[PDB]
This record gives C-alpha cells, structure tokens and sequence, in this order.
C-alpha cells in the first residue's frame, strides 16, 4: 500500500507545486469592490443566497444509504461462492435480491418520488 | 370654478394625508433593510434626512388627486426597494453625486456662461 501512499503524496505536491506555480503566473490587478461579487446574470445578488434546507435531497441520500450499505452486504458474494455451502449461500442472496424487488416495486406502487412538492 | 369629477383613492384631504403617512411608515421602517441589501455609501440617518426633505420637496400641494398620485408613485417606488428590483445606481439616484451644484448668483453664473 505504502508505494501507493507515497505516490498519492507525491502527485498531490506536484499537483499543488503547478497550481502554486500557476498562481505566481497569472498577472495581478488592483482588486475591484465589483469583480468580487457573485454572478447574478449581472443584476445584484438578493439577500444572504443560502438556499433552504427545506427539501429531498436528504431523502434520496437516505436512500442512497440503505442501498449503499446493502451493497456491501452483497459484495462479499464473490469470493464466499466458492467455499461456502451451496444451500445457504443459494437461499440466502436469492433472498437478499428478492427482498429488494419487492422493497422497490412495494414502493413505486407508493411512488413517492412523485412527492406533490 | 369647480368641477364634479370621479375620485382616485382619497374622497377627502384627511384621508389623503392619511394614505400619505401610511407611505411615510413603510419608507421609515424600510430604510435600514436598504442599508444592508444594497452595499452603497449611504448610512441609516442620511437616507432618513433625505426622506424627510424628499417629503418637503412638494409641501404644498393642495388637490385631494394630485396628492393621492404623489402616493401612488410612492407605494410603487417603495415596493421596487421593498424587494431589490432596482440597483445601486437606481437608489443612490436621489442625490445626484455627478453633478457639482451650478453656480447661483449672478456674478457666477455671468462669468460662467447661460
Ligand atoms: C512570465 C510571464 C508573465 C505573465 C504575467 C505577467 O504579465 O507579469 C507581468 C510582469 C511585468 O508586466 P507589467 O505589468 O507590464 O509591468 C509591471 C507593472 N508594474 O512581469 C514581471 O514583472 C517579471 C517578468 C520577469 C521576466
């Protein structure tokens, strides 16, 4: 692993060094009270601009853990088949999938990515 | 030498001056948030000086219907810096900070052309 680490180091100094380098490159200019406002398509930003937290995407993230994590349940399947007994192993990812389906196809039913907001 | 005509809003001079210092309110209570949304020199007690004098510009106005216009522009112009339609340049405009006050009396104004 090491030479792996050592090698990421490295790319990363070297990344830093030309983006550094990169920096010292770009001739400067006498900083402007305007050229260091957010685009707005060029009419004033509005207040702060934080948008609302009020929202899904924390709701499809979820959902991207429970699937997230259930793959790692299942990525081990590949290496296990070959030792593990049959009936077991057979049974006990067939179920894992099938359960899944349903999960799924239970939930379109539900459908709720098709909030009314 | 009168006439008998449709209202706008305001049926008597009370009730003008009434909608009037409705308009005064929202304009005093608006002031600060204009300070902060819009990043321009002006402070808190000049933009108030200004709305004072900027009331006085036309003290004696005396029909019911030119004043219940007055406030109509006024309820406008409020709400476009209610909300931040307008812009920097749009709000500082009242000072007009372009132009050097002209010269006056006469002597410079002789020496300085019609
Ligand atoms: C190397 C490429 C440099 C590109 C960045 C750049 O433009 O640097 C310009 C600078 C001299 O440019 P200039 O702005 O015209 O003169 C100094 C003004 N006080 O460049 C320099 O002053 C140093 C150049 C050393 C050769």
């Amino acid at each position: 692993m090491f030479s792996i680490i050592f090698i990421a180091l490295l790319i990363l100094l070297i990344t830093t060094i030309v983006m550094f380098l990169a920096s010292i490159l770009s001739k400067k200019a006498l900083i402007d009270r305007e050229k260091s406002s957010p685009f707005e398509c060029g009419f004033d930003p509005k207040s702060s601009s934080r948008l609302p937290f009020s929202l899904r995407f924390f709701l499809i993230t979820i959902i991207f853990l429970i699937f997230d994590v259930e793959i790692a349940l299942i990525l081990p399947m590949i290496i296990i088949m070959k030792y593990s007994n049959i009936m077991i192993w057979t049974i006990t990812s067939i179920i894992f999938i099938l359960i899944l389906l349903i999960g799924l196809y239970h939930e379109w039913n539900q459908g709720m990515l098709n909030w009314s907001n | 030498a009168v006439q008998q005509v449709r209202p706008i809003l305001s049926v008597d001079r009370e009730e003008a001056r009434k909608r009037a210092l409705n308009l005064y309110k929202a304009w005093y209570r608006q002031i600060p948030y204009i300070v902060m949304d819009y990043d321009i020199p002006m402070t808190v007690e000049q933009c108030r000086d200004k709305l004072r004098e900027e009331f006085v510009k036309h003290r004696n106005v005396t029909d019911i219907r030119v004043i219940d216009m007055l406030v109509i522009k006024g309820q406008m112009e409020l709400k476009e810096s209610v909300e931040i339609w307008k812009q920097k340049g749009h709000i500082m405009r009242y000072w007009k900070e372009s132009q050097d006050p002209k010269p006056t009396d006469f002597l410079s104004k002789f020496i300085q052309g019609v």
